[PDB]
């Protein structure tokens, strides 16, 4: 039956997809394989025919090899629900659940082969920010910097992800989380980047681009070489400090880099600023074959002398800034080079009318905000002239807001005006946010004509094709900016435009709007399933959002009826099967509603179906105690249940380190009456060394003073100590940071 | 209730060791947090029932060190100790003096300023 296997491969018949088609009905036996395995188009058979190959270790092998690299990996790279369960097991089969099986791949990378790949896989460890073993998923550095520097911008960038943090030592067992948080909102990576490449352009000039998570994966490692795994550990530290991966090829790379440092360089005299005094830092650098970055590099260079990007790179170590973030005679002397020049950012930096003239006329022969704003700074009359002539050299944003930081202004800006005023639409939209930035009796004057002017020049702007697609003619360019909200609602219905579906619906509107969700509901119960994961997740979060929705609704109508609803959606959502990490927000759904309210236990259920959701632990707990903290209703008996689950958290020992980390915060908890005794009672629990002393010192640091220091609580906390076995003189010693545990817990022990 | 239960048994019962007592407690929550305030909260409307003596004119501090942030874990607290203290003032004697009343109005402005939200029991006290 091979014939008809390659036949259904056989692509293009209806997108392709009639081959996932006939796939899903296959899923000559091996012919069948074959074609089951054509789920992804087609190109999913190929393993299945390595498996035909071999026609039984072999086969298994076969297709084992294959999936490695046969033809495209059904979401395989990175397995992107029973069948993901299983799908894990087989991975760490495979390396020979997901986190488990993780480490089983990293520690069998590490030790042997495993370029943007790999990269993509730092990256996504990054987004990881963790691990279900952490060495199988921090011992991966040896293999990793190895096949590194063994041997483009875009996979230095991937690497670069996991390099801005390649660090040891901090907040943990929050860090990790916040690290794969962080990584993982970064991972949208693409259209930002070329956002990003629009403000380097904006920022100035250094090369292409894909290149700044290249220079940051550098810089990162580049401050960490400036600077029993733990042996091991110091050692291919100092190691890193003059070792790490591709020291040629990067410098090969660093000349467009070079060539922007080139372009970077009274400032023309800079120009030949000691020739390459910048060598010298490089020198000092490879001749340590080590240095002693701190500056001794830029000791050795430098160049000072009488710098707002120096003092800048100095803290760092807008656009470059956005970048980065995303990522994770004198007045002569000067209008020369203003003219030549930018101009605004040395004006800016700054914070004598011809002078000022001579470079305003080349800035209106040029012709922003930058330019103007910055020559307001130094409130000239020359340079006012040439502004006039600046608009008439016109014929981004700001312009008339100088004005108003610095009559003729006005005059000059009544005949731009005028000439707006005679797509028209666009000029006069620009007109209307420049009069509001300038922000004077031209001005009232044109108040009252600028109505009429932008009512008469709005038309020259000028679903997919109809109830949308009619506005767009204007529209596509007039949204673009369109300080008002419309455009951002259509892009978001998707998934005066809102005011049109607000008035759709318009207490009353509540029900209009059940009416509504409804439909939408059963056209989801339908579709029960498909996207393959994503339908799960997006059902799990949807579902979270829209029982909330309905709650929400019973609020704002307040009515009930609508949280009627969200329960009964609640209870169909009671299945399981929480969509994969979609849940999450579900049970803090359910969390947010036991919180908010219940008055029929409702809430107690919900916070037991929170507890017994699953995670990498950390972060929801944490989220959770602050919201309840945020809660007084005095009482006796929440509290306590609250406090049991949290002391729950409190076996196993060991990982303690964590548990410091915790107990600051649950000290932290505002605290307040009996409680203390409760964040006290934690404190006891566990000891990974006196990171209580540490944990206590933060928690008192936010309610002032640090650790013993901060003690006080010690007057009943040294009795609960007082009473156990060992007593208050041998464990207020710890507490007092022995004879200072029996002075500490004298009266206690009374 | 076992500590009320002990303290019950008030041997050789007199009055001012209450002062004590309610200056202890303003140090305690001056600071730290709103747990902590709301804990004193409670505490001062139990140092109220605790303060079984009495002596009109004598007292004064009736309100004056109930000058106390009215907000945050203390507004409904002020509230119902002044609310309560205005009874108080109002009950047997009544004895409502005045000579403390510039700053119950530097507290009683700002906080009903603000956001503006005074309630009526503010109103009948």
């Amino acid at each position: 039956i091979v014939e008809t296997l390659n036949f259904l491969s056989s692509t293009k018949i209806k997108e392709r997809n009639n081959a996932l088609d006939e796939l899903t009905t296959i899923l000559p036996t091996k012919a069948l394989s074959t074609t089951a395995e054509a789920l992804v188009e087609l190109l999913a058979s190929e393993h299945t025919k390595y498996c035909d190959l071999l026609r039984l270790s072999l086969s298994e092998n076969r297709l084992s090899t294959i999936s490695y690299v046969l033809r495209l990996f059904v979401e395989k790279s990175c397995e992107r629900l029973l069948l993901a369960v299983v799908p894990e097991l087989m991975v760490k089969d495979g390396s020979k659940l997901v986190d488990k099986i993780c480490e089983y791949f990293q520690s069998q990378m590490k030790l042997s082969m495993v370029t943007n790949f790999i990269s993509i896989l730092l990256n996504l460890l990054a987004l990881d920010t963790v691990g279900i073993f952490q060495v199988t998923r921090t011992i991966t550095w040896t293999v990793i910097d190895f096949l590194r520097l063994s041997k483009n911008t875009r996979l230095i960038m991937s690497l670069i992800n996991q390099l801005i943090l390649k660090c040891h030592c901090f907040s943990v067992i929050d860090t990790l989380m916040l690290i794969k948080e962080a990584w993982s909102y970064n991972l949208t990576i693409g259209c930002t980047s070329n956002e990003l490449v629009q403000d380097q352009l904006s920022l100035f000039d250094v090369m292409s681009s894909e290149l700044m998570n290249h220079k940051l994966p550098y810089m990162i490692g580049q401050e960490n070489y400036v600077e029993y795994r733990e042996y091991i550990l110091l050692r291919l530290s100092n190691y890193k400090p003059q070792l790490f991966t591709v020291n040629h090829v990067e410098f090969s790379y660093i000349r467009g880099s070079r060539d922007k440092n080139s372009w970077f360089a009274w400032l023309k005299i800079l120009g030949i600023t000691k020739s390459l005094l910048t060598y010298f830092a490089l020198n000092r650098k490879n001749e340590n074959y080590s240095l002693l970055f701190k500056r001794r590099k830029c000791d050795s260079d430098i160049p000072s002398i009488l710098t707002f990007l120096i003092h800048l790179l100095e803290e760092n170590s807008s656009f470059a800034e956005q970048l980065k973030e995303l990522l994770f005679n004198g007045d002569m002397a000067r209008l020369f080079k203003v003219c030549l020049p930018s101009c605004l950012l040395l004006a800016n930096s700054i914070k004598s009318d011809e002078k000022t003239i001579n470079q305003i006329y080349d800035l209106y022969e040029l012709s922003n905000e930058s330019f103007m704003l910055w020559g307001y700074l130094q409130y000239i009359s020359s340079a006012d002239r040439i502004f006039e002539w600046l608009k008439s050299k016109w014929n981004q944003f700001c312009n008339f807001i100088s004005w108003l930081g610095n009559w003729d202004e006005s005059h000059k800006i009544w005949q731009h005006f005028q000439e707006q005023r005679e797509l028209d639409l666009t000029r006069y939209n620009e007109i209307l946010y420049r009069l509001l930035e300038n922000i004077d009796n031209l001005c009232g004057d044109s108040t009252f004509s600028e109505f009429i002017a932008a009512y008469k020049r709005t038309t020259l702007i000028t679903i997919r094709t109809i109830n949308v697609d009619h506005l767009v003619l204007d529209k596509i360019n007039m949204k673009e900016i369109v300080n008002d909200f419309i455009r951002m609602q259509k892009n978001k219905s998707q998934t005066s435009t809102i005011d049109k579906a607000v008035r759709a619906y318009l207490l009353k509107q509540a029900i209009g709007e059940k009416s509504s969700y409804n439909k939408i509901l059963e056209e989801f119960t339908e579709v029960l399933g498909e996207k393959l994961l994503c339908n799960h997740y997006s059902s799990s979060n949807q579902a979270m959002l829209l029982l909330t929705s309905y709650i929400e609704a019973i609020r704002p109508q307040w009515s009930d009826c609508n949280d009627i609803l969200d329960w009964i959606i609640s209870r169909f959502e009671d299945n399981s099967f929480t969509g994969v990490a979609p849940t999450v927000n579900l049970s803090m759904l359910l969390l947010s509603l036991l919180q908010n309210h219940d008055l029929s236990h409702g809430s107690i259920r919900g916070g037991k179906q929170r507890v017994f959701a699953t995670f990498i632990k950390c972060l929801q707990k944490l989220d959770s105690s602050n919201i309840i903290n945020i809660m007084n209703s005095i009482s006796s008996y929440m509290a306590q249940v609250s406090y049991k689950n949290q002391s729950i958290i409190f076996y196993e020992i060991k990982s303690l380190f964590g548990p410091p980390q915790q107990s600051i915060e649950k000290s932290a908890f505002y605290s307040l009456a009996m409680s203390m005794l409760s964040l006290v009672s934690y404190p006891s629990l566990v000891f990974s060394l006196e990171d209580m002393m540490t944990y206590s010192g933060f928690n008192h640091t936010r309610a002032f003073i640090q650790q013993a220091l901060n003690k006080i609580t010690v007057a009943f906390r040294y009795q609960n100590l007082t009473e156990l076995f060992e007593y208050c003189k041998f464990d207020l010693i710890m507490y007092w940071f022995e004879f200072l545990g029996r002075y500490f817990v004298e009266i206690s022990a009374i | 209730v076992q500590t009320q239960f002990a303290h019950e048994k008030n041997n050789t019962h007199e009055f001012k060791l209450l002062f004590l007592s309610v200056i202890t407690d303003l140090e305690k929550t001056s600071t730290y947090i709103g747990k902590l305030r709301c804990a004193r909260e409670l505490k001062y409307l139990f140092v109220l029932y605790e303060n079984v003596l009495v002596k009109s004119s004598t007292l004064n501090f009736i309100i004056i060190r109930l000058s106390k942030f009215l907000i945050d874990t203390q507004i409904h607290d002020e509230v119902i100790t002044i609310f309560s203290s205005l009874l108080n003032l109002a009950d047997k004697n009544t004895f409502e003096i005045e000579p403390s009343l510039p700053n119950l109005f530097c507290k009683i402005f700002i906080y009903l300023r603000e956001n503006k939200q005074l309630s009526p029991s503010f109103q009948q006290a």
